[PDB]
């Protein structure tokens, strides 16, 4: 029972978390 | 007093810690910091935090 | 069977149940790879999409 899952989220992925200097 | 930018969420974003700001598409966010690097800071419903700058669109004043 | 596994470098929180939440250190079994910054995988009973650059390849 391997279901059929949807395509990638249509939105862009969030960037990696903020890391200030 | 001082001018302040306002943005509207284009997508949903769910914070992973208390320094990030969660929102639903359509939420109106008052911007507090803009910087290069992919993240801006703003306030929504009494919460403050960073969010992806590419996840919002501007609102005409 | 050979499998691709990745380890979370950063936390990620789903916005719906087609996306996979995880914490730094979680090991995820990859189910789909596509261009665009999103991969799909399985962690502890759930399957969903997540940002590919939040994880690093490891070995099972």
């Amino acid at each position: 029972g391997k279901p059929s899952r949807p395509p990638r989220p249509s939105r862009p992925p969030p960037p990696t978390p903020r890391r200030p200097a | 007093s001082n001018n302040q930018l306002v943005v509207r969420a284009k997508f949903n974003f769910q914070q992973t810690n208390e320094d990030e700001l969660s929102f639903s598409k359509g939420d109106v966010i008052h911007v507090t910091r803009v910087e290069e690097g992919g993240w801006w800071e703003g306030t929504l419903n009494g919460r403050t935090g960073w969010f992806p700058s590419n996840y919002v669109r501007e609102v005409k004043a």
